[PDB]
């Protein structure tokens, strides 16, 4: 359903947005987990360029840099 | 009701009739009202999952 | 000690004058200089918490209300930045040793 | 007929005659304050009341009391005027007597000594008005009355959504006034549960057993006995004969050598009449049967003394054999049947974890506090606090009323606490209810909703404060050394004092009069709320309560209510509703006797109402008024239909009662959709007055009430005859049947002038009345604001076209001639009060004077030499009003501005400029300025100016009172004098101070002569201690708060009249927004060349349904129609016949109706001015669903020489071609609401930031920015603009670098941005790592 | 940080942390003290929960604030924040140079644009005209330019005509749904304070014009500019993203216009004629010669694209009416006559606009909706339509269908009376009368009302 796929999401930024905060936080600092943003809300949250739309050349450039040479 | 408002507005309405019809006007402000509410709860969780 | 014997006079002379004694009252009962009272009677006062709640009991709490008086207005940075391209050509106005003179 | 109506005459319509007519409508709130203070020589509520609760006051054993006497109220410090300028609370001390004895050590109980402190004082309490308000801080306001669960049983159901069994379950609920809830509930297992409060369940019969009562006794409580004898040998059986029903045969019922029933054949009625006819007692049975019975009693062997069995246990055939052989004759056993009688307390009782007194305490106790080792002295003491105790518990009177007529009581008054009976009973109503007998109360009946209102509320924080109070007297009590301490030293003055504070100054039923408008004072004044203390919240509670409800008829007014997030929660009192004996909602009916319809008026509450059947306020009867159909619609029980013609036991008294004055103030109402009426009455409140009062053209007939009844206005105490008129003030001089003998008299009425209202509106009063007129008791003396000639005006009608006129109208929008703004009708005049402030810094000292760093001559122009600005100067924006100075030392500069100030030689000052300055654009006259000083600070110039000045006034003022005062008395003293020793020239030769030695021969009027002499001599030096009074009270300096030495306020009247962006409304619940103002050439006119007004939208008629803004057009219109013909009469100037026919043929109109009429009028001097009083326009009272018909309205348009249509020819003023099609004109009255445009607009470019998280922030009242939310970033994101959302978020907003960066590439012309990070997360990545959280960023 | 009359204020972590502190500090003494075990545990346990309180208050006691009832707010409930879920992000941010209020009409307006009243602009747009008063040197330095604004001098007006001329601004309503509720306008300076809005735009909206309000946000960035204009803008989106269907669909005075202007009569000055073209089909109208509707043929020229991306041509002898001639003046190329012939209802005007989209493109589509809202305003004022207490007709035969209905429930009543009717089935059958009853009526006063 809808309000549980919303559920998983690979950013946790994004997670502490919308899901119980507390929670999110918990579960994800004990796993260590590595959020890349790479998502709307995220990147909305943390304050730079939409990873879509015209900010979508910016975060494309960006992310075959990323992982290459 | 199994009498029904035999007149309207362009006629006059009596005590009775216009009683009757306010329970259907505050239903109607509250269930809309309320309609609101639950769309935007609904494009929240939409977008959320988008 | 001082703050508490203030409480003790201002208990009594609440219900004798009727009314309450006035701010300046209490000072004469009390052995000091007597204008202290308008002193001590405000550093006595517990600070109000930052989180309290007021109207609509929305997320406005007191402290969102606190502007802050230390910043500097940006209408006025410009007027710096400005000023700073204005004494800095009419010091290129002056003879060279003039201008050390001053910029000195 | 009245004086002013003699003035004016509005026709009235409608037939139904009014057997009653309205009351007062500030009824309700006078009445309840009324109680609270009060003396009253028993516990009937009031300040005695809630005395007499707590009191008397005695310390634990010690033998050390402390009681109660008397209280008193002391007359207020201000007076409501003073106590309005100054801005402190109008209020009177409260000194009570108390008694403190000291009983003698190991007492028979006598006194040592008894000390009665006279007098001491607690608390101030607030006063109310004589308009059911009170003043707070110097501020008028209100409380609003309280809907809430009456206390008292209740019994409910909860079928349905629990455990999806249906099955549903059955609860009672006990309410108390105070104290704990008790609550009683079954489960799907019908077991009896109890809970206290909302807390942990427990099975029921463990509180019985906490009253005391062994298994034995409960069984014996609730169950009924069957009798098993063992006669001879083998199972014999008593038999009540009706206990067969609902049950099939086990067995051979046979008794008396005949055999009356089988095997396997259900026992029905004609067994149970056989039996019953035949007498058959004794019957006898199988040893089988009792295999299922349960035994009632405790059984023991009276030989080996053992328990055989315990009371409540399941009989075998084994058990049966071990208790016969003991010597058993006799078993006692349940009567259970699992429809009749109900076999549940038994079951209840295999779920009681307790067998004593002391463990169900225990288990009381330990569910109530737990966690914590249980005592006996503990649980007891807990259990007999809980609901025995007189403290802890009361239902008070509404309580304990409710509470036995639902049990079906006898007593209607009772204990105020719980017996064991009471609980018994609760418990056996609701067994009773799950058994089938009886029936389930429900929330929404008005009979259960109870009404409080100011006194009651202000009741119970006093009655907290002397709660709070007692802890400590008893606490002080305890060491007490004998007879230096007194009542005084114990008992405080702030708790009491702060709990009422607390109560007035922040309660959400405690606000600020809305005072904008009469009918919004008068109808907030009439308010009921379900929200507040002992109420449910909006997100607590659902439709259920929130609906109409049949009880509302009468009671509360279906239509008004406000629309949102809460929607009837609140709604408003109806017309005719009063709050009923015991608290509940009572209205007005006409008792029906046989078949007649008897005028005599009778009021009936909620389930008073109930069972009889009430007629309609619209019927036909006729003569001696018996009902003409054989059948009218009628309501009964809950319900409305057809009835017969004798049935009826009551009528409804007015087509009114209905609705509220809200309401009550729409005409054609019955034309109106409900939702549209509702919007109507709920946007008729935010009208703000105008400058001139206009009149409604169309109307009611209850506008005269609302400006009446509400203060606004200025009513005649007494009649007379005006000795005096001016603009500001009014004498009368009494008639003498009216007037007391002694002081003689004139009635002196001071009118309010303008002053600021709590909207920041202007609330002036004006004379309505002339020089040397005739004045009759109640009649109106002076209009207020928004009120003319006795009637309520919230607005200016106007003519008006319904018509599409260049898209200009669009959706709701209003297209206004310019006419109507140059006519400044619709213009507003607004009042706002501005402070300046003068604290204390470390630094040093504010001052106020007039030396103000970095200011033009222009500037301290409008100043006086002390730093205020003039009376009547006119101001704008950026204006000094108050000049004032702060010390800030040292600015600490810079290199360049060192350089700066070396070559112009400026010496930077030590002072800051915080001078108070008008705000940003708006713009008016200073009508006034006041002074407060801190008692002992030196008054500056211009504050001293001010005080002689008020002195001086005020000497004139009192001198005037004892003026025309003493000529009033003296003028009476000559009168009586020339009865018995007339001398007419002889006596007003000599002086006028020497008449009071000439005597008169033996007779009552020597001792009139006596009476005068005393009264004038009371009121010679009443005078004098009123004049030094006044003195005082202007020199004495106001306390002030902490670090504020002075104040200065300001008052600007501006006057804004209208533009473009200002919202507009009628009546009927039809919105707009002027969008042009427009020539008054472009105007459509008609034939005769008269422009119009306003064109209204016609397609926002038919969609809303409101066809009544119609009609009310078109009557409108007619209206017009009979003014302007008058108007023309008038201009020829024809004679007092003409006129007077013409008026009178208006006034009948062609058949049956009530109004009557005139030539008992005086046929010159008075008709020739009602004439003038018409010629306006002929003022019309619809009644609410009484109201006129469209064939009297065409025939009133026939009278008026204007179409039946109500549609003319309409020329554009622009091309003067004609208007294809006729148009609707006419006169609709319109109301100015204030949202006015130059409020709500704003703009921000870069302002002040909020400390906590960097954003924008209004410090100025120059405003934050728009708040950007989640949806318009999604709209942002849908489209594919990130800059702009980058922007939004960042630069502009969030990011303390960015924000400054940006200003100046925006300056520079480089548009870009440079954003950095947001300083929100910033912060969030410090909160979540103050943790024990290590949030990083990494990489590159 | 402190307040007026010398308070002070802080938040509530202080009194929490100041604890986690004390208690603390007093363990270590206890322990240099060398206290017993039943204190120094005591002592632990009340650090314990004091850190706990700290951290997040709630999970076990919920320690008070000093003096105060409500419970002191902890980190949690710092980073938790309120309103459901929402951190800061979420719930709204205050953003500046920005603005709003009432709005009004403005029919005036080609669609691309938006009345903007002059003082809101001139605070709005403050920094620009700082920048721009001294670019040209009309003042100074940026404070004389501050002080020239302040003063409001005669000369900023139109330096502030130049600033806005280029430069969109963003409008945004109070119920933000779909991406229309957000929509960029050229600004045009208006006298007043109200906003003004044109009315094609309402319906995205959902804006009445009762009192709803508006705000108004400035696009600083270049970026944003021309954002702005390539994508919020009004004329870029006339189609809804839910469905193709155009969202620019004129709403109410226009459409009454529109049809008022083609739709025909029986009888009407000027019926059966002939002219020329629609010119003097005008021509005729104006001058009051010929009725607005009349049966009558005229000369039309239409074009069809049909040919490979090319306009054919043809005329001929249309047989229409005076409404539609002059109407079809404003229709664009390739359109057919077909479609202006009829009587021009709501949703034959909606694909009209539609079928001038998928046709012409989008300038010819815009600039046409702009034509007939101007038109459809004009020709509605022009057609003098009112609303009368008499223009509501009910049936003579209302009473007649109310009494014979009223015969059915005392007929079904009797029937109860004699049991002949179980209660419920006596209930259904009435109100099925009833119900029966209204639909008559319904469709009494529908044939009369339409027809008569
Ligand atoms: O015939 N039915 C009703 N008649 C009726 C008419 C007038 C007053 C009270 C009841 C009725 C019964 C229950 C509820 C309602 C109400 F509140 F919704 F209007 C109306
Ligand atoms: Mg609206």
């Amino acid at each position: 359903g809808i309000t549980k796929a919303s559920l998983a999401t690979e950013s946790f930024i994004s997670a502490a947005s919308f899901q119980e905060t507390t929670r999110v936080l918990t579960e994800a600092a004990v796993a260590g987990k590595r959020d890349e943003l790479r998502g709307l809300k995220e990147n909305v949250i943390v304050g730079r360029l939409i990873p879509a739309g015209t900010g979508y050349a910016y975060h494309q450039d960006r992310m075959r840099r990323r992982a290459a040479g | 009701i199994e009498t029904p408002i035999t007149a309207n507005f362009r006629e006059g309405l009596n005590v009775l009739q216009y009683f009757i019809s306010t329970h259907g006007a505050r239903k109607g402000l509250a269930d809309t009202a309320l309609k609101t509410a639950n769309s935007g709860y609904l494009t929240r969780r939409l977008v959320d999952v988008a | 000690e001082t703050i508490n014997k203030l409480n003790r006079i201002s208990r009594q002379m609440l219900q004798e004058m009727g009314r309450e004694p006035t701010p300046e009252e209490l000072a004469e009962r009390m052995l000091m200089p007597e204008d202290k009272i308008r002193k001590v009677l405000k550093i006595a006062k517990e600070p109000i918490s930052m989180e309290t709640p007021i109207g609509d009991d929305e997320d406005s709490h007191l402290g969102d209300f606190i502007e802050d008086t230390t910043l500097e207005l940006p209408l006025d940075s410009a007027t710096t930045e400005s000023l700073r391209a204005a004494t800095h050509d009419v010091l290129a106005g002056l003879t060279a040793r003039e201008a050390k003179v001053l910029r000195m | 007929y009245s004086y002013t109506e003699k003035k004016r005459i509005r026709k009235d319509f409608g037939k139904r005659p009014q057997v009653l007519d309205v009351p007062y409508l500030l009824s309700i709130q006078l009445d309840s304050f009324q109680k609270f203070i009060e003396q009253d020589p028993e516990g009937q509520y009031g300040l005695e009341a809630a005395f007499r609760s707590v009191f008397p006051i005695q310390s634990y054993s010690g033998n050390s009391e402390l009681q109660y006497v008397s209280y008193r109220l002391g007359e207020p410090v201000f007076d409501v005027q003073e106590c309005q300028i100054r801005g402190v609370t109008y209020s009177a001390p409260l000194r009570v007597k108390l008694r403190l004895v000291i009983y003698e050590r190991e007492a028979p109980e006598g006194t040592v000594k008894d000390i009665k402190e006279q007098e001491v004082y607690m608390g101030e309490i607030p006063l109310m008005t004589d308009n059911g308000t009170f003043v707070i801080n110097g501020t008028e306001r209100v409380i609003v009355s309280q809907l809430h669960r009456s206390p008292g049983v209740f019994f409910d159901s909860d079928k349905g959504k629990t455990h999806s069994s249906g099955k549903v379950l059955y609860n009672a609920r006990i309410i108390p006034y105070r104290g704990s809830w008790l609550d009683f509930e079954f489960d799907p297992k019908d077991n009896l549960f109890v809970r206290i409060d909302r807390r942990r369940k427990l099975p029921a019969t463990i509180i019985l057993r906490a009253l005391n009562y062994t298994t034995e006794q409960i069984l014996d409580l609730f169950f009924e006995k069957v009798i098993f004898e063992i006669r001879d040998n083998k199972l014999q059986m008593e038999l009540v004969p009706e206990r067969l029903r609902g049950e099939t045969a086990s067995f051979d019922i046979e008794a008396n050598g005949k055999v009356y029933v089988e095997k396997g054949r259900r026992i029905t009625a004609r067994h149970i009449r056989q039996l019953e006819k035949d007498d058959v007692k004794l019957i006898e049975v199988p040893v089988e049967y009792i295999a299922g019975k349960v035994v009632a009693k405790d059984y023991i062997d009276e030989s080996t003394g053992e328990l055989i069995c315990a009371a409540n246990m399941e009989l075998s055939l084994d058990l049966l054999a071990k208790l016969s052989q003991s010597g058993h004759k006799r078993i006692e056993t349940l009567f259970t049947n699992d429809l009749d009688h109900g076999p549940y307390i038994s079951e209840t009782l295999r779920v009681d974890p307790t067998n004593d007194r002391l463990s169900a305490l225990v288990e009381i106790y330990r569910m109530m506090r737990p966690g914590e080792p249980p005592t006996r002295e503990a649980a007891e003491s807990l259990f007999e606090n809980l609901f025995f105790s007189e403290d802890r518990y009361d239902l008070s009177a509404v309580g304990r009323m409710k509470f036995n007529r639902s049990l079906l009581r006898e007593e209607i008054e009772g204990s105020g606490i719980l017996s064991k009976d009471d609980i018994i009973d609760v418990m056996k109503k609701l067994i009773d209810i799950r058994n089938g007998k009886g029936e389930v109360d429900d929330i929404d009946h008005l009979g259960n909703r109870r009404i409080r209102s100011v006194g009651e509320m202000a009741e119970n924080q006093f009655r907290v404060g002397l709660v709070r109070v007692e802890r400590a007297v008893k606490e002080r009590l305890s060491l007490g050394d004998l007879d230096t301490l007194m009542p005084q030293d114990m008992i405080n003055a702030k708790p009491i004092s702060a709990a009422v504070k607390e109560f007035f100054g922040s309660s959400q039923l405690s606000q600020f009069m809305d005072q904008n408008n009469p009918l919004s004072e008068i109808t907030h004044k009439r308010r009921i709320s379900a929200l507040g203390p002992g109420g449910l919240t909006r997100e607590r509670a659902g439709f259920e309560v929130r609906d109409v409800h049949p009880t509302h008829y009468g009671r509360v007014c279906p239509i008004e209510t406000p629309e949102g997030p809460n929607i009837g929660l609140i709604n408003s009192l109806s017309v005719y509703a009063q709050t009923n004996e015991y608290g509940f909602l009572e209205t007005p009916y006409r008792k029906v006797t046989d078949g007649v319809v008897t005028d005599e008026i009778h009021y009936l509450s909620a389930i008073e109402e109930g069972n009889y059947v009430i007629a309609q306020a619209n019927s036909n009867l006729d003569e001696e008024g018996h009902f003409v159909e054989d059948l009218v619609t009628c309501r009964s029980k809950g319900e409305s239909s057809l009835f017969s013609r004798d049935q009826v036991d009551y009528m409804d008294v007015s087509t009114q009662q209905v609705v509220s004055v809200g309401a009550s103030l729409i005409p054609f109402l019955e034309h109106d959709d409900a939702n549209r009426a509702l919007m109507g009455a709920n946007m008729q409140r935010q009208a703000v007055p105008t400058l001139r009062a206009d009149k409604p053209l169309v109307g009611t007939g209850m506008e005269r009430a609302v400006a009446v009844d509400s203060g606004v206005t200025a009513v005649a105490k007494r009649g007379g005859v005006v000795q005096y008129v001016d603009a500001s003030r009014i004498v009368i001089k009494v008639n003498e049947d009216e007037m007391y003998p002694g002081e003689a008299g004139i009635d002196i009425y001071n009118l309010t002038k303008y002053t600021r209202s709590n909207q920041n509106t202007c609330i002036n009063q004006m004379p309505c009345v002339s020089l040397g007129e005739p004045v009759e008791r109640g009649d109106v003396l002076a209009d207020g604001p928004s009120t003319d000639l006795g009637e309520l005006a919230l607005g200016q009608n106007m003519r008006v076209a319904f018509m599409p006129w260049n898209g200009y109208n669009f959706e709701d929008s209003i297209l206004v001639s310019e006419r109507v703004v140059q006519e400044d009708r619709f213009t507003t005049i607004h009042i706002q009060e501005l402070a300046c402030v003068s604290r204390d810094t470390k630094l040093g000292p504010e001052e106020i004077t007039a030396d103000i760093p970095n200011v033009g001559e222009a500037a301290l122009s409008k100043l006086d030499e002390s730093g205020i600005v003039y009376i009547g100067a006119e101001v704008t924006g950026g204006d000094i009003l108050v000049g004032k100075v702060t010390p800030k030392g040292e600015t600490q500069l810079t290199p360049e501005e060192k350089l700066l100030r070396a070559i112009f030689g400026e010496k930077a000052s030590d002072v800051k400029d915080s001078s108070l300055r008008v705000p940003n654009g708006v713009s008016g006259t200073v009508i006034d300025v006041q002074v407060f000083t801190r008692d002992g600070v030196e008054k500056d110039k211009r504050a001293l100016e001010i005080e002689e000045m008020q002195l001086k006034q005020a000497k004139k003022d009192l001198s005037e009172e004892l003026q025309i005062l003493e000529a009033g008395l003296f003028s009476r003293i000559r009168a009586v004098l020339v009865a018995g020793g007339v001398e007419a020239e002889k006596l007003d030769k000599l002086p006028r101070d020497r008449w009071l030695e000439l005597g008169l021969t033996d007779e009552e009027k020597q001792n009139q002569l006596e009476q005068l002499a005393e009264q004038y001599d009371e009121l010679k030096h009443e005078f004098e201690k009123k004049l030094e009074a006044k003195r005082r009270k202007i020199t004495q300096g106001d306390d002030l708060a902490p670090g504020v030495l002075k104040i200065v306020k300001v008052y600007l009247a501006v006057k804004r009249r209208i533009q473009p962006g200002d919202k507009m409304a009628g009546r009927h619940g039809n919105k707009g927004v002027i969008s042009k103002i427009n020539p008054i050439e472009d105007m459509p006119y008609d034939e005769n060349g008269t422009p119009v007004d306003i064109v209204l939208n016609p397609l926002g008629v038919p969609s809303r349904m409101n066809i009544g803004q119609i009609l009310e057009t078109h009557l409108g219109m007619a209206a017009k129609g009979i003014g302007d013909k008058i108007n023309a009469m008038l201009k020829q100037q024809q004679e007092v016949a003409k006129l007077r026919e013409f008026i009178q043929r208006a006034y009948d109109l062609g058949a049956d109706v009530r109004q009557k009429v005139d030539l008992s009028t005086f046929s010159d001097e008075e008709v020739m001015r009602l004439a003038e009083n018409l010629r306006k326009g002929m003022p019309i009272a619809t009644p609410v669903f009484d109201g006129a018909k469209e064939a009297e309205i065409k025939e009133l348009l026939k009278l008026g020489d204007l179409p039946t249509s109500g549609q003319i020819r309409l020329y554009d003023g622009r091309t003067g071609e004609q208007f294809e099609r006729p148009v609707t004109v006419g006169y609709m009255y319109m109301l100015k609401l204030n949202h006015l445009v130059d409020d709500k607009m704003h703009a921000r470019s870069t302002g002040s930031y909020s400390l906590v998280t960097q954003q924008p922030l209004g410090g100025k009242a120059q405003f934050g920015g728009q708040r950007f939310g989640e949806m318009e970033v999604w709209a942002l994101e849908a489209y594919g603009a990130a800059y702009t959302l980058q922007e939004m978020l960042t630069v502009k907003s969030d990011d303390v670098n960015g924000r400054t960066k940006m200003y100046k590439n925006i300056v520079d012309g480089n548009h870009q941005m440079e954003p950095g990070m947001p300083e929100s997360f910033n912060v969030l990545l410090k909160e979540i790592r103050s943790l024990g959280i290590n949030i990083e960023l990494e990489d590159e | 940080v402190p307040l007026d009359g010398g308070r002070f204020a802080t938040s509530d972590l202080n009194d929490l942390y100041r604890r986690v502190i004390n208690r603390n500090n007093r363990l270590k003494r206890l322990l240099d003290l060398a206290a017993p075990d039943i204190i120094v545990r005591n002592e632990k346990r009340m650090l314990q929960e004091a850190v706990d309180a700290l951290l997040d208050n709630g999970r076990r006691g919920r320690a008070i604030t000093g003096s105060n009832k409500r419970p002191l707010k902890s980190l949690a409930d710092m980073i938790k924040g309120k309103q459901g879920r929402f951190r800061q992000n979420l719930l709204g941010k205050r953003v500046d140079y920005s603005g709003r209020s009432v709005i009004t009409v403005g029919p005036y307006l080609r669609l691309h644009q938006c009345g903007l009243p002059k003082k809101m602009a001139l605070e709005l747009f403050k920094p620009f005209i700082y920048g721009k008063l001294e670019l040209r040197g009309l003042a100074t330095t940026i404070k004389a330019a501050k002080k020239m604004v302040e003063r409001e001098e005669a000369v900023v007006w139109d330096i502030l005509d130049e600033v806005i001329r280029e430069h969109p601004v963003l409008l945004n309503r109070a119920p933000t749904l779909h991406r229309l509720g957000i929509q960029a306008f050229e600004p045009v300076l208006i006298e007043g304070k109200a906003i003004q809005l044109h009315p094609l735009v309402c319906a995205a909206y959902n804006a009445d014009f009762d009192g709803d309000q508006m705000a108004v946000h400035v696009p600083l960035t270049l970026e944003a500019q021309l954002e702005a204009r390539a994508l919020m803008m009004s004329t870029n989106n006339i189609l809804s993203p839910a469905n193709g269907e155009p969202i620019i669909v004129p709403s109410q005075d226009v459409v009454l216009g529109l049809y008022y202007m083609t739709r025909d009569c029986v009888n009407a000055k000027g019926e059966g004629m002939v002219l020329t073209g629609p010119k003097e089909a005008e021509r005729l109208y104006r001058s009051g010669l010929a009725s607005l509707h009349a049966r009558v043929k005229v000369r039309i020229t239409e074009y069809e694209k049909d040919a490979n991306g090319e306009l054919v041509a043809k005329t001929s002898l249309k047989d229409t009416t005076v409404g539609r001639a002059i109407l079809w003046m404003i229709v664009p190329k390739g359109l057919p006559y077909s479609i202006v012939n009829q009587a021009l209802g709501k949703k034959a005007i909606s694909k009209m606009l539609n079928t001038c989209y998928r046709i012409l493109g989008l300038k010819p589509t815009v600039i046409f909706a702009d034509q007939i809202m101007y038109t459809g305003f004009a020709y509605a004022a022009r057609s003098g339509a009112s609303v009368g207490i008499d223009d509501m007709v009910i049936p003579e035969k209302k009473h007649e269908i109310i009494s014979e209905a009223e015969a059915e429930v005392a007929e079904i009543q009797e029937q109860f009376q004699s049991g002949l009717v179980t209660a419920g089935e006596r209930y259904n059958k009435v109100i099925d009368i009833w119900a029966a009853a209204n639909d008559r009526v319904s469709k009494a006063m529908m044939d009369n009302l339409q027809t008569e």
